């Protein structure tokens, strides 16, 4: 079932994304593109001390509603 | 030199909060542990940049 979740950008803003608990870091990514305009590859998302790997769910972090993420930008190559 | 720019801690060691402590890039080419850095752009509350050179960051690699 859907959730929340908040998300601090380069920027220096705090966006919120509608996700669920078991799409994808790589969904969550494509998301982020939308409303950031950062490419997928280019981002890099940590919560608390974890970077998050693409393949993987937010579930598989335990990322809860209204969890809290980082994002950061990756040197394209 | 060989210490973590934000800590004063040496890379070859654990970060003040620690296990495992990696150590990241910056495009300016500064190194800092991971959960320092992760701590410092956390904090930030205008464009993520480099506490050092005070450049743009992005992690390299
Ligand atoms: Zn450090
Ligand atoms: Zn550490
Ligand atoms: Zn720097």
């Amino acid at each position: 079932s859907g959730m929340q979740i908040l998300v601090k950008t380069p920027r220096g803003k705090t966006i919120t994304l509608e996700v669920e608990p078991s799409d994808t870091i790589e969904n969550v990514k494509a998301k982020i593109q939308d409303k950031e305009g950062i490419p997928p590859d280019q981002q890099i998302l940590f919560f608390a001390v974890k970077r998050l790997e693409d393949g993987r769910t937010l579930s598989d972090y335990n990322i809860q509603k209204k969890s809290s993420l980082l994002l950061a930008m990756r040197v394209p190559g | 030199d060989e210490n973590c720019g934000i800590c004063r801690m040496a890379f070859n060691g654990c970060c003040p909060d620690c296990d495992d402590c990696p150590l990241v890039w910056g495009q300016c080419s500064h190194c800092f542990h991971m959960h320092c850095i992760l701590k410092w752009l956390h904090a930030q509350q205008v464009q993520q940049h480099c506490p050092m050179c005070r450049q743009e960051w992005k992690f390299k690699e």
